[PDB]
RNA sequence: GAGAGGAGCCUGAGAAACGGCUACUACAUCCAAGGAAGGGCAGGCGCCAAAUUACCCAAUCCCGACACGGGGAGGUAGUGACAAUAAAUACUGAUACAGGGCUCCGGGUCUUGUAAUUGGAAUGAGUACAAUUUAAAUCCCUUAACGAGGAACAAUUGGAGGGCAAGUCUGGUGCCAGCAGCCGCGGUAAUUCCCUCCAAUAGCGUAUAUU
């Protein structure tokens, strides 16, 4: 019969910022994080990926443009 | 005193009757011309711009 | 205040209490008596919520800058032993 | 020493047990002078309902324990103090209620009750005591409310807000405002709908719309006090 | 502070409604509706104010 | 090397032995006021509080009529984010729906998400039978058994930025702008509502001296 302590009692939280799960984990939080910035080099350079896959070229899925010239003058 | 303890039994009485019973239209904070009396705007005080 | 890193002090009059801004440099500004020294330098309390719990007369600990009143030089962060950040959220009472 | 005291009721007498300790606690006239107190109330962290204005409370300041009940409210952009329904949570409200005076920065507890049963954490509310006073100066917002009965460019007759011509002339050159965020005034009293009247604003409101008048009725704390 | 505002120092404030009786008569404008009728009607009569001088 | 203090004395194999006598010098305790016994370091506070008032001679060793009796050497343990070391707080599928996601004024790229529905394995913190280690205990080494679904077994410290009321305050040639807002009509067993990004990450912030 004796007065039971509270959680927030034995552990004096208070008011603290609002965090995230994949914070509560910094190797989750790097893992989610290197996914992300490899996401975004796939959007700005040219990867390789493999070449052509099982089908064998369908040709230059994602169209082609004509006037554009993607290359380092030397 | 229980003669103490006794009318101020009785004002606890009324007053926890108070807490209970309504709420009058001055303290309910947006009142109109259907919530209250006639004249009963006339008889107040109040600040307002 | 070029000696000691934290100075300690009492809470002479929170001045401008009576301000309309809620978290102006008016409202947030100390008035503190330092111990040692004598002098009376006003000091930033940096919420109106820590202002509610900088009381009269206490010994409150005080701390500098580094970068609506530019000058006022000090900072308070302790209000009678407890930090005032760890009484700003419910960590500990005083 | 000793102390002889007369007057002593048989509830401590006839109920005395060495167990419950005596306090011998000294007053002052301060302290014998009922009256209303200004009080700088912030909840307990570990209480968990919120306080409620008119509920009663169980207060621990000076030498004595009382139950009265106070009255929360903000001081707000210091203008005035417009008095809250309930303590805001983790923050200083000013409350105020009627009981003994005390000298400020008295710090004090408060609690809600009594009893062993509480599951959990009995201490209600902790603060310092700001100062002491008669006839408190504590407003609540009472706002006047009505529609728009024809609209006009830029006056709206406008209705059951007012029920009399009397009333329409007290408040006859009030500050009328629209949730728009349209403000207006009440200019004169139209004579046939009984109660309704003329008001201006600064644009063309819509039926739509609802018409406040934003006036500050006073509210005076209860006394009753029981130790 | 923004590292100095709590969480419930960033509550959302919630818009009321009309009441049921009014919920006949519509949107009730608060301020998003009424400036886009005034921007919209300033837009109408500064036209015509050019259209006038005109 | 010098030791309540000068002055003398005695023992022994070895001492000018003092934590042993005799006076004198400076204090001080029991008394039936004549008399007697009396002459250390450690602990706490100090010149607002932070390292046990621990267990043993079991080892190694020392001393005595001497196998027993004795040991303030030594050993065993407890606290400790000052450091230093290893690294938990999850891993892996399936389908459904959505059509944009991302990047530099107009460009560049092609699969991305979901507070979506479900399915799998993995358990280690801990709880802990035992036995063992030990002077005795503990840690260790073994160890049967229980031991994960988020509202939990409940990761932090800093900073930057967005959104918000029938609320508030201030400025001013309407309807704008500012600072700001736990505070709003009702309602407290009343309500179920809004966050994103960066850094270090069982560690991090702050102040001054500064290099």
């Amino acid at each position: 019969g004796k007065r039971q302590i509270t959680w927030q009692i034995q552990k004096n939280k208070g008011l603290t910022p609002n965090r995230k799960k994949e914070q509560r984990n910094p190797r989750v939080k790097k893992r989610k994080k290197y996914e992300e910035k490899q996401k975004k080099l796939r959007s700005v350079k040219a990867v390789y990926k493999g070449g052509e896959g099982p089908g064998g070229y369908q040709g230059e899925l994602s169209g082609i443009k004509t006037n554009l010239v993607k290359s380092v003058k030397l | 005193h229980e003669r103490r303890q006794a009318k101020i039994a009785e004002q606890i009485r009324k007053l926890e009757a108070e807490l209970v019973a309504k709420r009058a239209w001055t303290l309910a904070g947006e009142a109109t011309a259907a919530d209250r009396p006639v004249n009963s705007l006339l008889g107040e005080d109040m600040e307002f711009d | 205040f070029g000696g000691s890193s934290h100075a300690k002090g009492i809470v002479l009059e929170k001045v401008g209490v009576e301000a309309k801004q809620p978290n102006s440099a008016i409202r947030k500004c100390v008035r503190v008596q330092l111990i040692k020294n004598g002098k009376k330098v006003t000091a930033f309390v940096p919420n109106d919520g820590c202002l509610n719990f900088v009381d009269e007369n206490d010994e409150v600990l005080l701390a500098g800058f580094g970068r609506d009143i530019p000058g006022v030089r000090f900072k308070v962060v302790k209000v009678s032993g407890v930090g005032l950040l760890a009484l700003w959220k419910e960590k500990k009472e005083k | 020493a000793r102390l002889v005291i007369e007057g002593v009721p048989a509830e401590f007498c006839k109920n005395f047990q060495p167990r419950m300790p005596i306090l011998v606690g000294g007053l002052s006239a301060t302290e014998d002078r009922f009256g209303f107190v200004q009080v700088r109330i912030k909840r307990h962290r570990w209480h968990k309902k919120i306080l409620k204005t008119g509920d009663p409370l169980i207060f621990s300041l000076g030498w004595r324990r009382f139950q009265t009940l106070p009255i929360y409210s903000i001081w707000d952009n210091r203008t005035r103090n417009r008095m809250l329904k309930y303590t805001p949570e983790h923050m200083h409200c000013f409350g105020t209620f009627w009981g003994p005076l005390i000298a400020p920065n008295t710090s004090f507890c408060c609690f809600q009750s009594f009893s062993a049963s509480n599951p959990g954490f009995r201490i209600a509310a902790t603060g310092t005591v700001l100062s002491v006073d008669e006839s408190t100066e504590i407003v609540k917002k009472l706002k006047l409310v009505g529609t728009p009965w024809k609209i006009f460019k830029n006056t709206a007759f406008i209705k059951d807000m007012f029920n009399s011509s009397l009333e329409i002339a007290k408040f006859e050159g009030a500050a009328i405002r629209t949730v728009s965020g349209i403000r207006g005034q009440i200019k004169r009293a139209l004579s046939k709908p009984e109660g309704y009247f003329r008001a201006t604003f600064e644009d063309k409101i819509l039926l739509s719309d609802i018409v406040i008048l934003k006036a500050w009725y006073p509210v005076k704390p209860k006394q009753f006090y029981n130790p | 502070m923004s590292s100095l505002r709590h969480a419930i120092q960033r509550r959302a404030h919630k818009e009321r409604a009309q009441p049921l009786e009014r919920q006949r008569l519509g949107i009730l404008e608060k301020k998003k509706d009424y400036r886009l009728r005034a921007r919209d009607y300033k837009k109408k009569q500064a036209v015509l104010k050019s259209l006038r001088q005109k």
